[PDB]
This record gives C-alpha cells, structure tokens and sequence, in this order.
C-alpha cells in the first residue's frame, strides 16, 4: 500500500546491513525532489526553433532525519551508528519501493545535520542531503531461456509412416514441417531485451588454463565486447561485478579469494555497457546473473 | 598529509669540496645538511619525474625560493643496480623551490631538470653512447646543483645515441628529452644515506634504474571512467606541409623565370611530381596541407634532388598521450613498458609520470610509437 | 602454498593451501612473520618489494 525507503550498506553484497527508514527507530521523512531537471540546449533562429540533446541533470534529495528513542542515550547511539553506516562504505544504495514497483538510487552522504533542539526523550528531527551518483535502477535476475522439440503429428511431421516402406505426402499449408531437432538440449539463450549498464555474474567454469567467462553478442551476432579470464586451476567460481565504483573481477576457491583482474583478457572487453542481442557462456559449466539497468524518472 | 624535509640550496660551491674527514681516516665530499624545519606538505600536486608539468604545493614552515624540499612516504622503492643485485631505497620526491607566492604555495621544479639547467652540449658529445651524455650531464662540478652518484640501468642505456640535425649545439634539456623518449625512461631524484655503515653522511642520486633490470612489457585495459586526457605529442621534429611549389631559379635570367614543379607525399612515405600521378586517390593524403619553397641551383647547375625536398615535406611522429586514474586491480608505476587498450584501440609505450595528489593518483602514458 | 612446512629461528610451523597476494611486474620476496606477543597467531606472510630479513 505505501511507499517503503531502506537505506543498504552494501547491495549485491554478502556484508549487507539494512536500514529502514520507513519503519524502524531512524527514518527518513519528505524527500525534497524525487523527480528531474532537464536542459535541452534550444536554440531560436527567426522565431523557429532548433533543439540540440537533452542532458537530465538529477538533483540532491535532502530528507527529514527522525529519530525514535526511549532515552537521550538511545538517540545519540542512532545518530553515531546511521551516519558512520553510511560514510564506512564509499556509497550507499537507497530502495524506492511502492504498489508497482521496486527501484534503487546509488548515494553519496552531502550533508548530514546534528542540533540541540531535541523533542521528547531526547528526539532528533535534522536534515539529511544526498548526492545522486544514478538515479533509478532496477535490480532484477537474469536468467536463459531453454528450446523445446516440437510434437510429432501424422501427415504434419517429416516422417515415413503408415504402409511400408513409408509416406510423407506435399499438401498446401499443412504438407510436412519438421518436429524438432536432435539434441535441442544444446540451445540455450541468454536473451538481453533492453540497454543494461553494469552486472554481477557469479560464474562457475568447467576446464582449467582454457578461457573461462562470458562473451556479448549484438543482433547480427557480432560480438561486442567479452570477460573471459585464463586461471592455472579450476576455480570453484569467478565472482564478477561491472559496477564502475567498486568494480570486481574475483576468483573463488575453497575459502581462498584470488583476484583475476591481470589474468583477464584485455582486448575482448571492449565495452560495460551491454547492448539488445545475447550473451554465451565461455568454457562455463553454470552461471547466476543479476541484472541493473536504468530509468530516469520513476 | 605527506612529510616533507626542508633543506637550504644544495650549493655544489660548498658540498662539492672532498676536505670531510671519514671515520677510517681517509678524505671524501660534505655530506648534505640536517633539515632547517621538518614541516608538512600540504594542498599538493607533486609529480614523479616532472614530465609534463611542474609541481606545486602549500608549507606549513615558510620557505623561500632556492630551498630544497624532500617529500617522505612510508614506502620503499627496490631498485635494480646489478643484474642480481637488488638495493634497499625509500621513496622520495626531491624538488627546487623556484617560487612561493603570499599564501606560501611554493612552485616545485623536479631536481633533476633543476639541475640540469642551463647547460648546454655540442655534438661531438652525442656521437658516443648514450652513458657518455648521463656521465657528462650529471657532474657535480658543472651543474647548478649538487650531485653525489648515479644508478642506472645499463641495458637501457646501451644502443647508439639519437642522430642530431644539423649536428649543432643544443641544451641539456632537449638532448635529455630526446635520448629519455627513445629508451623510454624518466629520471627520479633519491636522497638516502650512504650504503655503507662507516661512512654517515646523507647523499643525493640521480636513479636510472627500475624494479626488473631486463625490462618486460606489460598488457593492459585504460576505462573511461579514469577521468582519461587524450592529447596528441610529437617526439621527432619533421614539416607539416605535405604538397610543396617548388621553385627553380633559371641560370640565363638568375631568376625565378621558369614556372614551378609540384611535389606530393603517398600515404606510404615516398615523394613523388604531382604531374607524375596516375592514381585513384586512395594513396594520396585526406587533406592538402601546402608550401611554397625556394631553391638557389648548385655549383655544377643542377636541380636539387628529390630526397632533398622529401625531408622537407616528410611526416612528424604523432604520438598519443594517456593521462588517468591509478587503477588498484592492476596498479602501473613510473618506468613500466605498458600496452594499453583505450576504447577498442591499442596505444604502446611507457608510464613518464605520476601524480600524489590528495584527491587522485594519476599517471602519465606516452605511446613510443615505431608501430609498423 | 599447498603444503609447505616452514622453520624459522627454530619455530616449526605448516603453511596448508595459505594463499598470499602479489605485486604486478615485480620480483616479489616472500617473508616469514614471526611475531610472540599475536598469541592468537605468531606466523603471518607477505610479500614485500626487497629482502627484509
Ligand atoms: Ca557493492
């Protein structure tokens, strides 16, 4: 029904802690602007009007800090924990959540405010600004798509049936389609519809010292850009993150974490930004893909 | 912050004379001084080698121009002398203070460049190897500031020395400039005490010398969100106007009578008469950079050879400089032979030098060229 | 380190599958730590930049 604010310390992350500013002991109350500013670059010439491109400038969003503490004790510790939450990690991700839909903003502390003008049991009621790294993302779950053999039908199917030594007959329309194929097992697609930005695979490969990874193709089949890593041993897992703030390229085995960064193919990764088409699996046994793409306004 | 030492003019008047009584007995060069004030730098953008630009930065103690400043990092930096053998040196950025404004921001030249200064050297200098230019370049008795030793690398330094045109008089700075873009080195200037314990004087070198003595070349990725700066270089000095009207004064009218012959230059590299041309286009350049050139006919009354012209019109090494943020996966440090992948295009060359500012760590790439 | 064992100043100690990270383009010098006052863990490893011995 209403809206929900959790600030994350770490999202797509294992040392993730959740702050809800919605219903816990700190929330966060009237954001500022939630919407955007746009400049156009419009130029007139005679009364007719010629328009250049539009750069969407997002604003800082400053909201209502409120805390709820029993004791003056209570309230201090709110304001020393929230605030070092937030400035021990380079950025914070704040969840936009409502009846339609689950967004997420990257954040930046501008501003955090601390006075003396304290309510009931010690209660503050200060002003929080943020700086807009993006400004919503959804975070969803990427995953392929599996291809299925088509029924065999009399008549219907490329098939020598009924009297020996069989009969397939070429009517108008219905004549002979082919069920399937053999082995339709091998098909798999990884289909990208829409323009993504950055990702966090966890890829598993199958034979060690031959590139393991993963490849982007566009429409046509053109491949555009690649992470693919050459490791001396079979890794458990490659733990990969696109996110340009914390970018990572890890390698797992056991409870041993290698960084693979110098081991990665460097003329294949051309691009982050992932375009309308497919992704395969390069020597890769299974693969779990999280997905971030982005929508200005919300 | 960083620490930073404050020492008077390493004066070579006065730390030059060998009158320093060793504990053995036996008599060697001053010693440099003991900090006037230890003071903290601050507000800064100091580089590695001073490749490009020059450093500045805000002190604490106020200095003046002509003091010597030694910024400290709690880091050491291990050099090859030898082919085995490896020495223990801290880090160090050692600068000149050549101006301080009333808000005590001090403009620091790298000591090396500092020193080097207003030197000039003939070419009979440049006709050796490349060691005999170090060896005269660095000398305590002729430089405005103080030198104690060398360390460099000699593989590096061991090919023939770079052809000079019109075998003239040229200064230490452009000789240096010219010699450090073909062994694809920068200098960095290193104040440390004297490696033996008997000795206990502080000095000053000169280093040309890396972490691997036989140099290998490393393969890396440069991403746009580095904050990257492209800008075009040119390490070789040839002319810019592809077509030339040429002029041939007539004998008979010692004039210029005689109408002129048109010279063009393939994409290939040859000169060629315009007239000659019986081509598509496709080998000729995209746009028709023009002069007009004059000719005095020799002794014997011949025409001036076609090479002759060709140096004049032949193209200059356009040369691609990378400038960005240190990357942590994959860290690149000054005097690294590199290959970088910057938006689906490969750049080779080497890191001349590296920016320790209080927001970013940046890195200087100059691609060598010598592709084809 | 798969299965190497180590003694230092006449302390044994067992290095099992104990990974340690590297410098890019350097000759990287790989030292024992042996420290009696971390009782917890004496022994630690690093690779450094020349012989700390
Ligand atoms: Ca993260």
């Amino acid at each position: 029904m209403v809206r929900q604010y959790k600030i994350h310390t770490n999202l797509d992350g294992t040392d993730d802690k959740v702050w809800d500013v919605t219903n816990g002991k700190v929330r966060f109350y009237q954001p500022s602007n939630l919407g955007l500013q746009s400049t156009n670059n419009i130029w007139q010439s005679n009364g007719i009007g010629v328009m250049g491109t539009r750069s969407i400038t997002q604003p800082q969003i400053e909201f209502k800090l409120e805390t709820f503490g029993e004791s003056l004790e209570e309230n201090y510790q709110l304001m020393k924990d929230f605030v070092n939450d937030i400035l021990s990690k380079k950025f914070v991700t704040l969840e936009y959540q409502t009846e339609i839909f689950q967004v997420y903003a990257d954040l930046a502390l501008a501003d955090v405010t601390k006075t003396e003008g304290y309510g009931k049991n010690g209660t503050f009621s200060e002003k929080i600004t943020f700086d807009i790294i993006t400004k919503w993302y959804t975070y969803e779950n990427l995953t392929f798509d599996k291809i299925q053999n088509g029924k065999v039908i009399a008549g219907m199917s490329k098939i020598y049936g009924g009297t020996a030594p069989g009969n397939y007959k070429y009517i108008k329309g219905t004549s002979y389609t082919y069920y399937g194929e053999s082995d339709i097992d091998r098909l798999s697609r990884w289909d990208i519809k829409e323009e993504i930005f950055s990702f966090m695979g966890i890829l598993y490969p199958k034979l060690p010292k031959t590139p393991a990874g993963v490849r982007f193709l566009d429409d046509i089949g053109n491949e555009y850009t690649a992470i693919v890593f050459k490791t001396e041993q079979v890794q458990d897992y490659i733990l990969i993150n696109t996110d340009v703030n914390d970018e990572t390229y890890q390698g797992w085995k056991g409870t041993t974490a290698l960084n693979l960064f110098p081991v990665m193919d460097f003329e294949r990764y051309r691009t982050r930004i992932i375009e309308k088409g497919q992704m395969e699996l390069i020597n890769l046994s299974k693969a779990e893909f999280k997905i971030k793409r982005k929508a200005d306004f919300v | 912050m960083l620490e930073a030492n404050v020492y008077d003019n390493f004066n070579p008047n006065y730390y030059n004379i060998s009158d320093f009584s060793m504990p053995n007995g036996k008599k060697e060069k001053r010693g440099l001084p003991i900090p006037k004030a230890r003071c903290q730098v601050i507000n800064y953008e100091l580089w590695e080698t001073g490749y490009l630009y020059t450093s500045s930065a805000t002190l604490t103690v106020s200095v003046e121009v002509g003091d010597i400043v030694q910024i400290l990092f709690p880091e050491v930096v291990p050099i090859e002398e030898a082919l085995g053998k490896k020495k223990k040196l801290n880090l160090d950025m050692v600068y000149l203070v050549t101006d301080v404004d009333e808000s005590n921001k001090a403009t620091l030249k790298n000591y090396f460049w500092a020193m080097i200064e207003s030197l000039d050297v003939p070419n009979a200098i440049t006709k050796t190897t490349n060691f005999a230019i170090i060896d005269y370049l660095i000398d305590p008795n002729k430089n405005n500031l103080m030198s104690y030793g060398y360390f460099f690398n000699s593989s590096i330094f061991a090919g023939k020395a770079t052809i000079n045109r019109k075998a003239e008089t040229s200064s230490a700075h452009d000789v240096a400039k010219r010699i450090f873009s073909k062994v694809q080195f920068q200098p960095t200037t290193t104040i440390q005490h004297a490696p033996s314990e008997t000795d206990p004087r502080n000095l000053l070198f000169i280093n040309f010398a890396s972490r691997n003595w036989n140099r290998k070349r490393i393969t890396t990725r440069v991403d746009i969100k580095q904050s990257v700066t492209m800008d075009t270089e040119t390490i070789v000095d040839r002319s810019a106007y592809n077509f030339a009207v040429v002029f041939v004064k007539n004998k008979a009218t010692d004039d210029y009578t005689d109408p002129p012959k048109m010279y063009i230059a393939k994409n290939n590299g040859d000169v060629i008469d315009y007239s000659t041309y019986h081509g598509d286009g496709t080998d000729l350049p995209d746009v028709r950079t023009a002069k007009t050139l004059f000719y005095d006919r020799d002794d014997h009354g011949n025409p001036p050879e076609l090479s002759t012209i060709k140096v004049e019109i032949s193209p200059s090494t356009i040369v691609t400089r990378l400038i960005f943020n240190q990357n942590e996966l994959l860290p690149l440090y000054v005097n690294d032979l590199v290959d970088i992948w910057y938006e689906g295009k490969l750049y080779s060359g080497y890191i001349a030098d590296r920016v320790k500012t209080e927001f970013n760590d940046r890195l200087i790439f100059v691609e060598s060229g010598d592709k084809p | 380190y798969t299965n190497t064992s180590i003694i230092a100043g006449g302390r044994y100690f067992e290095l099992l599958n104990e990974t340690v990270a590297l410098k890019g383009d350097s000759v990287n010098y790989i030292h024992a730590n042996i420290d009696l006052t971390q009782t917890a863990n004496p022994v630690s490893l690093s690779a450094e930049t020349a012989n700390n011995s």
